C-alpha cells in the first residue's frame, strides 16, 4: 500500500543523504594520517569527494577541496610514549611555538576584504565616523592582566565596517608599541579592562603586525592563538 | 589516525580529575576520568536493560519496557523487577549524561575554547531531570515519571497530556511551542543563508558577508548579523527546552485541573465578565 | 570569562545602503533608525528593505487576509470592543460546512468569508515566495532560502488546500482562530486512530528536535571560538582557521566525527526542512490512504 511504499523510500532517500552529507564534510582534514604524517591505513567506508572549486573575489583566486593538506609550519612536539593515542609534549615554549591552545593556521598573510574590496577591519580612528554608540568607552582606560599588574592602556578599537562591531582593542604597553587583543577574550569594567586569559608579563609576546592600519587573517590566528592560549599556559600566575 | 591538522592540539592538561592519567586518546575519542566514568555508568546500565528485558520475557527492541514502580511505592525503593531496575537504570543514565556533560569541559580547556556546549548540554539534562527526579518527588511517587521504551513513553506522553483535557492549554507549553518552530525556521534561513554565499549562481564569485545582510534587510527590512544569528540560535534551542521543563514542573504540582479551564482566569475579569454577546455569555 | 552572549561596546558608523550588484536601487527605501536595544545582541540598524511590485502585492493581499479574518471577529463580538479582547482566543473563522464540499459557492456567514480570506493568504505567501527567489538573483547568490522555504510552504499547501482538494470537501481545512486551530489538530489526531501511530510525524519530530540539538550545538560552538573569529563563516570556508580546526576537533574527541565549516550548513538546512517535508507526507496520507494509523500500524501495510 502506498504509506508503506512512502516510508520504505524515504529510509533509502535518507540513507543517501547521510551519505552525501559525510563526504560533503571530508573536504578538509581528509584523508586521515599517523602521528609520524604518513597516511593511516584505515580511512572509514566514506571516499574522499569529488574537489570543488570557489572563486575567492577580488582577484585572489581559487580554493579547490578537497586539495593537498600540509601544516606550512613546523610544529615544536615530541611523543611521550610509544603507542598511538597519548599527548605529545611541547618541546619549547608553547606560547612562542604556537601549539595546543596557542595552535595558529597558516592563513594567506592578507586582510580579509569587505564587499567592495576594501579591509574589513581599521583601527577606529581610520574609520570616518565610527564611534562608540553604547556601552563604557574602553579607549584610555588601563589594561590589567591575570596577576592584577597593570600591563598598558587601551589607545583604540579596531572595528568591522560592514557588521560595525568592535573585534580588538589596540594596547599601549610599557615600551611605547602596541598589541591587538581579541574583544572576546577581556572584560571592560568602569574603571579598567580586565584579561584573564595573560599575566602582564606576557602582552610583550603576543604577535606584533607589520602594517599599523590592517591585521591580515595569519596575524589574527597567531594574535588569538597566543592570547587562548594563554588560559592554559599563564596559570601559574593567574590570582582570584 | 589524525585529521591533517589535529596533532598540533593534541598536547597534554585540560584533565579535572586525575592529571595526565586518562589524558590521552581511543582512535578519534578522548577518554579522561569523565571518559571512563561515561563507560561505567552507560555499560552497568544497558546490562541492567537486558536484565530488565529478561524478567518482561522478550528481546524485542519494541517490546522491552522498564516501567518507574508503583504509586502506592511512593518514594521509597521497590523491588527489581517491579521499580527498583528503573531507579537503578535512572541513577546509571544521570551518571552518564553528567560525565558526558564534564568530559566536554576537559575538551573545551585541551582547546582553549569557551564553554557554551556543555552549558548548553546541560539544559537538556535539566529537561530529563524534571521529568524523572523533580516532578515526581513534588509529586511524592516515582510513579508519575515516564517509562524507558521506545512506545511505551510515547503512550505515557499520550495518557499524562489527557489526564489535563488537551495538553495545548498549558501556556508554558505554548511558548515553548512556538521557540522549537521559531528555532527551526531560524536554523532552516541560516544554514540556507551560508550556503546561498559560498555557493552563488554557476561562474561568480563567492560573496561576503555584506551580501548576506544586503539579502534579508532587501527581504524583511532588518538582518540581524553573523554573530547575531549564532546567539539567536543557542537562545531560541535552550528556551524552547526551558518552557518545556517549565511547563511540566507546574503541572500535577501548583494545577491539577484541566489546562482549558486555567485560561477562565482572563474571561471572567471583573469589567468585561458579563457583557452580552461573543462566544462566552 | 566574558561569555559573548551580549556586545560590551557597540560602535556605529555611516548607516549601509548594501550591495548593489543587479539590485534595482529604485525600490529601496531609506534606511531606518538604529536600534541600542538590538545593537546588544546583533545588528543596530533597520533598514533599508526593499518593495518592488512582488513586495506590495505580496504586503496588500496579506494585510487583506488578517484584517479579512479581524472583520469576522468584530462581527462575532458584535462590535463590543471589551468582548472582541475577552473572547480574542475564542474567536474563529470556520471552512465552509461539508454540504458545500469543493464549491465556491458558500455563503459569506457560512465559510465564503474563509475561503476569500484563504485566497488572500494563498497570493501573500506565493508571492512572498517569489521574492526570496527574485532578491537572491539581484545579488547574484544561491537560491538555498527559496527552496528551504519551499519545505514549509508544502505542508501549508498539503494542510489548507491539497488534502482538502483530496477528500473533497473545504471543511477538512484549518479554521483561522487562536484556540479553534488548536482544536482542529488535537481533534484530527483523534479522528485518524492517533498520529504518534504515523511514522511520518514520528519523522518530523525526531528533525524537529535535531533541529533544536543541532543549532544548540552550532550556536554554542561557533561562540566558544567566536575568540579566533568563527562568526566569519565565509573566510573560514575559503581560508581553514584555528577557529574552524578546534570547532572541528572538539566534536571529533567528543562523539568520533566532525563537519567542515560550510558542511555543518548542509547538515543544517537539512535537518530543518525535513521537518515540514516528513510532516506534509505523513498529513497528505491521513484519510486519503490510511483512515486509522493504530489500525494501519497493526499490518504495518
Ligand atoms: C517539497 C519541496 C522540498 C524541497 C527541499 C529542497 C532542499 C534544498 C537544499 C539544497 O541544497 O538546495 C539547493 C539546490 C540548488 O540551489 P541553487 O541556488 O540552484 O544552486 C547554487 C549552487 O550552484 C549549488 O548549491 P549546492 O551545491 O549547495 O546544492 C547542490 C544540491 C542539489 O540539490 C538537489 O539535487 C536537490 C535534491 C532533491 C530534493 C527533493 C527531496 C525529495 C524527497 C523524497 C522523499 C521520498 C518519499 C517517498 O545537492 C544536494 O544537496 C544533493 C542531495 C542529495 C540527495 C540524495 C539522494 C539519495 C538517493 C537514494 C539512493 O536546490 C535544488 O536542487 C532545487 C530543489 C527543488 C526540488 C523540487
Ligand atoms: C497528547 C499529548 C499532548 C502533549 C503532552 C505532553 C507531555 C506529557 C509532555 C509534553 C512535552 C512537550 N510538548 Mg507536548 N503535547 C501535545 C502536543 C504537542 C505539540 C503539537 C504540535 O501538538 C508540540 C509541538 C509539543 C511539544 C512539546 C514540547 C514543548 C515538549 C517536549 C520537548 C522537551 O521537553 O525536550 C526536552 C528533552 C529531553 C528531555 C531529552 C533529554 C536527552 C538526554 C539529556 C540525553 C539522552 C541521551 C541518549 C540516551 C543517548 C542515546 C545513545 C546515543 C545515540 C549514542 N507538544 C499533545 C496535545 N507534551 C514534554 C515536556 O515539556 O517535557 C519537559 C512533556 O513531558
Ligand atoms: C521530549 C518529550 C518526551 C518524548 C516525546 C517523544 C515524541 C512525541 C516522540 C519521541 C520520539 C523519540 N524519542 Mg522521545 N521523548 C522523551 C524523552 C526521550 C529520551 C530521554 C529524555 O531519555 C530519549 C533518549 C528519547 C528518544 C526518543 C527516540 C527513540 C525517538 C526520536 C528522538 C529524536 O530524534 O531526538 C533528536 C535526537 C537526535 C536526532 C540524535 C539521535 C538520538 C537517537 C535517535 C536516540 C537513540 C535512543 C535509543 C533508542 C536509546 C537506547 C540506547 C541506550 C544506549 C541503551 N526520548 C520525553 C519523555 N519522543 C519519536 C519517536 O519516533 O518515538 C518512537 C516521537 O515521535
Ligand atoms: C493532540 C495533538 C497530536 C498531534 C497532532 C498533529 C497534527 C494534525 C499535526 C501535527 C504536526 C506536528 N507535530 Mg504533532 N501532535 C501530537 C503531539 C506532538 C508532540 C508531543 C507529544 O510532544 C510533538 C513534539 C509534536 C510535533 C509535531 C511537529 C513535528 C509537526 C509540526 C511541524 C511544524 O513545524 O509545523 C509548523 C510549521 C508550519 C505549519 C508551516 C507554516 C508555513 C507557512 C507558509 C507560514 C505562513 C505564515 C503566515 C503568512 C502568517 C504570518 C504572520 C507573521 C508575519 C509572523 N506533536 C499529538 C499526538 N501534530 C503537523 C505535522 O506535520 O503532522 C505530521 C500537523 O499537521
Ligand atoms: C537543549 C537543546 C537541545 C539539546 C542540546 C544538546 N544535546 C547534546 C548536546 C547539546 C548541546 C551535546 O553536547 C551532546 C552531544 O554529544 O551532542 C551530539 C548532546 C546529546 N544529546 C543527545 C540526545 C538527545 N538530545 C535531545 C534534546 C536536546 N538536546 C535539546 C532539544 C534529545 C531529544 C529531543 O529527545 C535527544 C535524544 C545525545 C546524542 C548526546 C548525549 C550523549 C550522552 O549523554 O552520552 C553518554 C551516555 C550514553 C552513551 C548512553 C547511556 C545509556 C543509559 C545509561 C541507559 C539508557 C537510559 C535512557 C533513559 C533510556 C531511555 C530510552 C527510551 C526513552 C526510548
Ligand atoms: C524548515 C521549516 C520551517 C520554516 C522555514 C521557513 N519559513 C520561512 C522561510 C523559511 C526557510 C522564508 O524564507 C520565509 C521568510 O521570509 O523568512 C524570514 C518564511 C516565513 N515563514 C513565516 C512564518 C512561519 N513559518 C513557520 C514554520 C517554519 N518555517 C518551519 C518550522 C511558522 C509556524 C511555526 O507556524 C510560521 C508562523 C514568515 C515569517 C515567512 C513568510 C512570510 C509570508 O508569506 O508573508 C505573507 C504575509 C504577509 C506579508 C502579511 C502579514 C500580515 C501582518 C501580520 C503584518
Ligand atoms: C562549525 O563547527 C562545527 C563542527 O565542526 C566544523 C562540527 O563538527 C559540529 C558537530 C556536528 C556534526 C558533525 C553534524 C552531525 C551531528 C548531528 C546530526 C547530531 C547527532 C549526533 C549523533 C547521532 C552522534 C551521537 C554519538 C555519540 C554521542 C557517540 C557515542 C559512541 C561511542 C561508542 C562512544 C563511547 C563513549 C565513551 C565514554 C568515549 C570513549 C571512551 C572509552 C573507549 C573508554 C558542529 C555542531 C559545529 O558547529
Ligand atoms: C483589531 O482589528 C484589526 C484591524 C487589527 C483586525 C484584526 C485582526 C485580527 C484579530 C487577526 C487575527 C488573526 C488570527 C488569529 C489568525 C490565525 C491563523 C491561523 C492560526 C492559521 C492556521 C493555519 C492555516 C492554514 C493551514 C491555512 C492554509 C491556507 C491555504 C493553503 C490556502 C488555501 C486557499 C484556498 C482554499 C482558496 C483557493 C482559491 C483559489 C481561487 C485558488
Ligand atoms: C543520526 C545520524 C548521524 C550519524 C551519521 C553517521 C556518520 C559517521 C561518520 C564516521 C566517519 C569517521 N571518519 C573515519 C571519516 O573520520
Ligand atoms: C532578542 C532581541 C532583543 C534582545 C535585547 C536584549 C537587551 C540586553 C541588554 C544587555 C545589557 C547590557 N550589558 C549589561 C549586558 O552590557
Ligand atoms: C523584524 C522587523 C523589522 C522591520 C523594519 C523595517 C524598516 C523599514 C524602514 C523604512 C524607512 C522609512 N522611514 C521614513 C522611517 O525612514
Ligand atoms: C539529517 C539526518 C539525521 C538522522 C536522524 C534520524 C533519527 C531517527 C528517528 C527514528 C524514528 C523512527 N520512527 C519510529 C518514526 O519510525
Ligand atoms: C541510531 C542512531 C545512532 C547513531 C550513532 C552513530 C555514532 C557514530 C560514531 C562514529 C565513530 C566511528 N569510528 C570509530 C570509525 O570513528
Ligand atoms: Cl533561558
Ligand atoms: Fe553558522
Amino acid at each position: 500500500d502506498l504509506a508503506s511504499l512512502a516510508i520504505y523510500s524515504f529510509w533509502i532517500f535518507l540513507a543517501g543523504l547521510i551519505y552525501y552529507l559525510q563526504t560533503e564534510n571530508m573536504r578538509e582534514g581528509y584523508p586521515l594520517e599517523n602521528e609520524d604524517g604518513t597516511p593511516a591505513a584505515n580511512q572509514g567506508p566514506f571516499p574522499l569527494p569529488k574537489p570543488k572549486t570557489f572563486i575567492l573575489p577580488h582577484g585572489r583566486g581559487t580554493l579547490t577541496v578537497p586539495g593537498p593538506e600540509s601544516e606550512d609550519r613546523p610544529i615544536a612536539l615530541a611523543r611521550t610514549a610509544v603507542s598511538e593515542g597519548f599527548p605529545h609534549a611541547p618541546t619549547g615554549d608553547p606560547m612562542k611555538d604556537g601549539v595546543g591552545p596557542a595552535s595558529w593556521v597558516a592563513r594567506r598573510d592578507l586582510p580579509e576584504l569587505d564587499g567592495h574590496g576594501h579591509n574589513k577591519i581599521k583601527p577606529m580612528k581610520a574609520a570616518a565616523g565610527f564611534h562608540v554608540s553604547a556601552g563604557k568607552n574602553p579607549i584610555g582606560l588601563p589594561v590589567r592582566g591575570c596577576d592584577l599588574e597593570i600591563a598598558g592602556k587601551v589607545v583604540d578599537i579596531w572595528v568591522d565596517i560592514p557588521e560595525q562591531m568592535a573585534r580588538f582593542l589596540e594596547v599601549e604597553l610599557k615600551d611605547g608599541s602596541t598589541r591587538l587583543l581579541p574583544m572576546q577574550m577581556v572584560k571592560v569594567q568602569s574603571n579598567r579592562v580586565h584579561v584573564n586569559a595573560l599575566s602582564s608579563d606576557l602582552f610583550a609576546g603576543i604577535p606584533t603586525i607589520k602594517s599599523p592600519t590592517e591585521v591580515t587573517l595569519l596575524e589574527e590566528d597567531k594574535i588569538c592563538g597566543y592570547v587562548a592560549g594563554g588560559l592554559m599556559y599563564a596559570a601559574p600566575k593567574r590570582k582570584s | 589516525a589524525l585529521l591533517s591538522f589535529e596533532r598540533k592540539y593534541r598536547v597534554p592538561g585540560g584533565t579535572l580529575v586525575g592529571g595526565n592519567l586518562f589524558d590521552f586518546w581511543v582512535g578519534p575519542f578522548y577518554v579522561g576520568f569523565f571518559g571512563v566514568a561515561t563507560f561505567f555508568f552507560a555499560a552497568l546500565g544497558i546490562i541492567l536493560i537486558a536484565w530488565s528485558a529478561v524478567l518482561q520475557g522478550t528481546w524485542n527492541p519494541q517490546l522491552i519496557s522498564v516501567y518507574p514502580p508503583a504509586l502506592e511505592y511512593g518514594l521509597g525503593g521497590a523491588p527489581l523487577a517491579k521499580g527498583g531496575l528503573w531507579q537503578i537504570i535512572t541513577i546509571c543514565a544521570t551518571g552518564a549524561f553528567v560525565s558526558w556533560a564534564l568530559r566536554e569541559v576537559e575538551i573545551c580547556r585541551k582547546l582553549g575554547i569557551g564553554y557554551h556546549i556543555p552549558f548548553a548540554f546541560a539544559f537538556a539534562i535539566l529537561a530529563y531531570l524534571t521529568l524523572v527526579l523533580f516532578r515526581p518527588v513534588m509529586m511524592g511517587a516515582w510513579g508519575y515519571a515516564f517509562p524507558y521504551g521506545i512506545w511505551t513513553h510515547l503512550d505515557w506522553v499520550s495518557n499524562t497530556g489527557y489526564t489535563y483535557g488537551n495538553f495545548h492549554y498549558n501556556p508554558a507549553h505554548m511558548i515553548a511551542i512556538s521557540f522549537f518552530f521559531t528555532n527551526a525556521l531560524a536554523l532552516a534561513l541560516h544554514g540556507a543563508l551560508v550556503l546561498s554565499a559560498a555557493n552563488p549562481e554557476k561562474g561568480k564569485e563567492m560573496r561576503t558577508p555584506d551580501h548576506e545582510d544586503t539579502f534579508f534587510r532587501d527581504l524583511v527590512g532588518y538582518s540581524i548579523g553573523t554573530l547575531g544569528i549564532h546567539r539567536l540560535g543557542l537562545l531560541l534551542s535552550l528556551s524552547a527546552v526551558f518552557f518545556s521543563a517549565l511547563c511540566m514542573i507546574i503541572t500535577g504540582t501548583i494545577w491539577f485541573d484541566q489546562w482549558v479551564d486555567w485560561w477562565q482566569w482572563w474571561v471572567k475579569l471583573p469589567w468585561w465578565a458579563n457583557i452580552p454577546g461573543g462566544i462566552n455569555g | 570569562e566574558y561569555q559573548n552572549i551580549f556586545s560590551q561596546v557597540q560602535v556605529r558608523g555611516p548607516a549601509d545602503l548594501g550591495m548593489t550588484e543587479d539590485v534595482n536601487l529604485a525600490n529601496r527605501s531609506g534606511v531606518g533608525p538604529f536600534s541600542t536595544l538590538l545593537g546588544w545582541f546583533g545588528n543596530a540598524q533597520l533598514g533599508p528593505i526593499y518593495l518592488g511590485s512582488l513586495g506590495v502585492l505580496s504586503l496588500f493581499s496579506g494585510l487583506m487576509w488578517f484584517f479579512t479574518i479581524g472583520i469576522w471577529f468584530w462581527y462575532q463580538a458584535g462590535w463590543n470592543p471589551a468582548v472582541f479582547l475577552r473572547d480574542l482566543f475564542f474567536f474563529s473563522l470556520e471552512p465552509p460546512a461539508p454540504e458545500y464540499g469543493l464549491s465556491f459557492a458558500a455563503p459569506l456567514k457560512e465559510g465564503g468569508l474563509w475561503l476569500i480570506a484563504s485566497f488572500f493568504m494563498f497570493v501573500a505567501v506565493w508571492s512572498w515566495w517569489g521574492r526570496t527567489y527574485l532578491r537572491a538573483q539581484a545579488l547574484g547568490m544561491g537560491k538555498h532560502t527559496a527552496w528551504a522555504f519551499l519545505s514549509a510552504i508544502w505542508l501549508w499547501m498539503v494542510l489548507g488546500f491539497i488534502r482538502p482538494i483530496l477528500m473533497g470537501s473545504w471543511s477538512e481545512a484549518v479554521p483561522y482562530g487562536i484556540f479553534s486551530h488548536l482544536d482542529w489538530t488535537n481533534n484530527f489526531s483523534l479522528v485518524h486512530g492517533n498520529l504518534f501511530y504515523n511514522p511520518f510525524h514520528g519523522l518530523s519530530i525526531a528533525f524537529l528536535y535535531g533541529s533544536a540539538l543541532l543549532f544548540a550545538m552550532h550556536g554554542a560552538t561557533i561562540l566558544a571560538v567566536s575568540r579566533f573569529g568563527g562568526e566569519r563563516e565565509l573566510e573560514q570556508i575559503a581560508d581553514r582557521g584555528t577557529a574552524a580546526e578546534r570547532a572541528a576537533l572538539f566534536w571529533r574527541w567528543t562523539m568520533g566525527f566532525n563537519a567542515t565549516m560550510e558542511g555543518i550548513h548542509r547538515w543544517a538546512i537539512w535537518m530543518a526542512v525535513l521537518v515540514t517535508l516528513t510532516g506534509g507526507i505523513g498529513i497528505l496520507l491521513s484519510g486519503t490512504v490510511v483512515d486509522n494509523w493504530y489500525v494501519w500500524g497493526q499490518n504495518h501495510g
